[PDB]
């Protein structure tokens, strides 16, 4: 699924739109009116994350073994 | 104002994507024989290649027929090339896939009038329908053949 | 391993007698009196197991395998024996005493197994001891005194020791484990801003300063400013959630922190400065935007 992400940031039709580079894989640095290349204002640390729901937890459960290791979290 | 759709096929990759130039490309001009050309150039056989065009040749008439600057191109002298090729090629001319096939050319698939009125979903949720379809008609697989019936 | 039950039975008793005077170890002294006694019960239980110290290799700096045994009672890895006797040094690194023939004596019977259940003693005692300061020094909403939390912040660092130094570990009071990479976990961090961040700004900020001098001098910071940034921002999401108060407050506090947000962003630019303050103003204006989306 990385590659496949690096596959979908790499069509040749929408990687002229710069709309999925200020999303989908790109660094803004293109974007000229910007505060300069410092320690804080890469582009990872204004990434997205996951939000932590119990849906979540019950798919690494399934992943992990939860019906033999870890029982009554999995019931 | 040209801001194209996502081709969400390319997850085969690198021989999908050969495929779907070619048939782009011979949306633009009118030989078609790069086609064949592109599919004596692939491994995955007659299943796999079939789906692959098909595929294409979904993406290429949907990004046509969406979008309202060049609607219905096709039947501007270049059906006729294309379904010249069907009736040529044995690749795709299984007459319930070619019945599928000449039914998605001519706008005449009851898939592409879904009348979801959400008009961002809808994209994704016919991408999914026309993919499950060609899977269900290029797969001769016994764990397709309830779904196929269904 | 049944050999042990009359040293446990013991020291629940210490336990007892250290915390029958003062029973809160949110304070300094029945802490530091709890610290010591399982310290001392640890070091009295590894003389209890194997002949006064089985030890990390000297050359590794961890745990030893397929461990071969010196004369001079040492317990080294087979793979640093190999490849640090071989030329013109049969003698010892640590004491100095002269090996007569070769590594040929390994222990694959008593040294395995003694690794194995020490590092399954370290693991039940490290979660004996999260559970420990999770619990009951993390107890109600007043947070413990300052160095009771000094202690806590400097028993992550394993400090000065002759060889590569200041490495990090998993919260342990104890000083044989090991990463021979400089890790950085989130246990000591979470656990401690489960409080009002208005009490414990200049404890994390003496901390990263702690882990800017002796850790991440020059390496990609931008990983652990984006720890810092993820831990405060699911702090808040704590505070908030588990809180009990309406929408209305939370938005217009937050619309307060955003119409009243000075910039000041030339003070922690350049290369390396970053306040914990400023790692929370990044965090509360992305939580701001992830409410506003
Ligand atoms: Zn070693």
């Amino acid at each position: 699924l990385p590659a496949i992400n690096a596959l979908i940031s790499q069509d040749e039709r929408i990687s002229s739109n710069p709309v999925t580079k200020i999303i989908y894989g790109d660094p803004a640095t293109f974007l000229p009116h910007l505060p300069q290349k410092s320690i804080i204002h890469c582009s990872k640390i204004w990434s997205c994350r996951r939000k932590i729901t119990v849906e979540y937890l019950q798919h690494i459960v399934e992943q992990k073994n939860g019906k033999e290791t870890v029982p009554v979290l999995w019931h | 104002d040209h801001v194209s759709l996502m081709d969400r096929y390319l997850v085969h990759g690198n021989e999908y994507k050969a495929v779907r130039d070619a048939t782009a490309k011979a949306v633009l001009e009118c030989k078609t024989l790069d086609i064949g050309n592109a599919l004596m150039a692939c491994r995955s056989p007659k299943p796999q290649q079939t789906a692959y065009l098909l595929l294409a040749l979904y993406t290429e008439v949907a990004a046509l027929y969406r979008s309202p600057n060049g609607s219905l191109h096709p039947e501007a002298k270049q059906l006729e090339a294309v379904n010249k090729f069907i009736k040529e090629s044995k690749i795709l001319s299984d007459p319930n896939i070619r019945c599928f096939a000449r039914s998605l050319v001519d706008n005449t698939l009851p898939l592409l009038k879904i009348r979801s009125a959400n008009s961002i979903l809808k994209g994704t949720v016919t991408e999914m329908a026309v993919h499950v379809a060609t899977i269900l008609l290029c797969g001769h697989n016994q764990i397709l053949k309830p779904l196929r019936n269904l | 391993i049944p050999e042990l039950s009359p040293l446990v039975t013991t020291y629940v008793s210490l336990l007892d007698k250290c915390l029958e005077e003062d029973s809160n170890l949110k304070t300094c002294r029945p802490f530091v009196a709890v610290m010591t006694t399982l310290c001392d019960c640890k070091d009295k239980a590894s003389k209890k197991f194997s002949r006064f110290g089985i030890q990390p290799c000297f050359i590794c700096h961890g745990d030893a395998q397929d461990p071969v045994c010196l004369p001079c009672d040492h317990v080294y890895c087979l793979r640093c024996i190999q490849t640090w006797l071989i030329p013109g040094q049969m003698m010892c690194p640590y004491c100095l005493t002269d090996l007569p023939d070769k590594f040929s004596p390994t222990v694959s019977q008593d040294h395995r197994k003694a690794i194995e259940k020490h590092a399954q003693f370290r693991h039940m005692c490290n979660s004996f001891f999260v559970d420990l300061v999770s619990t009951m020094c993390f107890k109600d909403n007043t947070p413990p005194e300052k160095s009771v939390i000094d202690t806590l912040l400097s028993l992550l660092f394993v400090q000065k020791e002759l060889l590569h130094r200041e490495h990090t570990k998993s919260l342990s009071p104890f000083d044989d484990v090991v990463d021979q990479t400089p890790v950085i976990r989130s246990v000591l961090l979470k656990l401690l801003l489960k409080y009002s961040f208005h009490e414990v700004k200049d404890y994390i900020q003496n901390y990263l300063t702690q882990l800017e001098k002796k850790a991440f001098l020059t390496e990609d910071k931008t990983e652990l400013y984006l720890l810092f940034i993820s831990c405060l921002e699911d702090s808040v999401h704590q505070k908030t959630s588990a809180g009990c108060r309406n929408l209305e407050q939370v938005l217009r506090e937050e619309g307060h922190f955003l119409r009243t947000y000075s910039p000041g962003l030339q003070g922690q630019e350049p290369v390396r400065i970053a306040s914990v303050e400023y790692l929370q103003e990044v965090a509360r204006v992305r939580l701001c935007l992830d409410l506003a989306a």
